[PDB]
């Protein structure tokens, strides 16, 4: 359970980062469409 | 190129979300065992 | 063609992950009912 | 264009799935607090 | 918990909608390949 | 719970398979960029 909490925290941060990056990339691909 | 990069980004997010799901499953099984 | 195929792959993974999520929700609901 | 739009679609789905996961985590933590 | 159940319901509906829209767009993108 | 357990297993395997083939397709798409 102690390890569980560690991993939950770690993957949650990773996902937030990936979503962030994807958001930036979406904007740039959207820009590029023009 | 930007599209292929974006697909990588999405795939990585899906993979990280899968790890999270597997963790939630473990947790549920632990509780279920103690609760029943 | 490869990109569209990949998008099909990703959507399918997202769909399957959603089913898993619904299963975890069911599990949590069973447990809380036994408790609270 | 349709490809980029599909990427938006998929990303939004992943975001929503993440909200759901976070909620399941909350639930599991509440249960664990009680059931242990 | 009362609020949790409401949020689960709300996000589940949204996901369902997003998946549906993606399914539609997938089929559009597929026909365009021809 | 017995059925829940069966479905968890079934969806987990499917997901692993989809992720696998997405990874293969990603490699392919990356090569094609050159």
């Amino acid at each position: 359970w102690m390890e569980w909490d560690r991993e939950i925290n770690n993957y949650t941060s990773l996902i937030h980062s990936l979503i962030g990056e994807s958001q930036n990339q979406q904007e740039k691909n959207e820009q590029e469409l023009l | 190129s930007g599209i292929v990069q974006q697909q990588n980004n999405l795939l990585r997010a899906i993979e990280a979300q899968q790890h999270l799901l597997q963790l939630t499953v473990w947790g549920i099984k632990q509780l279920q065992a103690r609760i029943l």
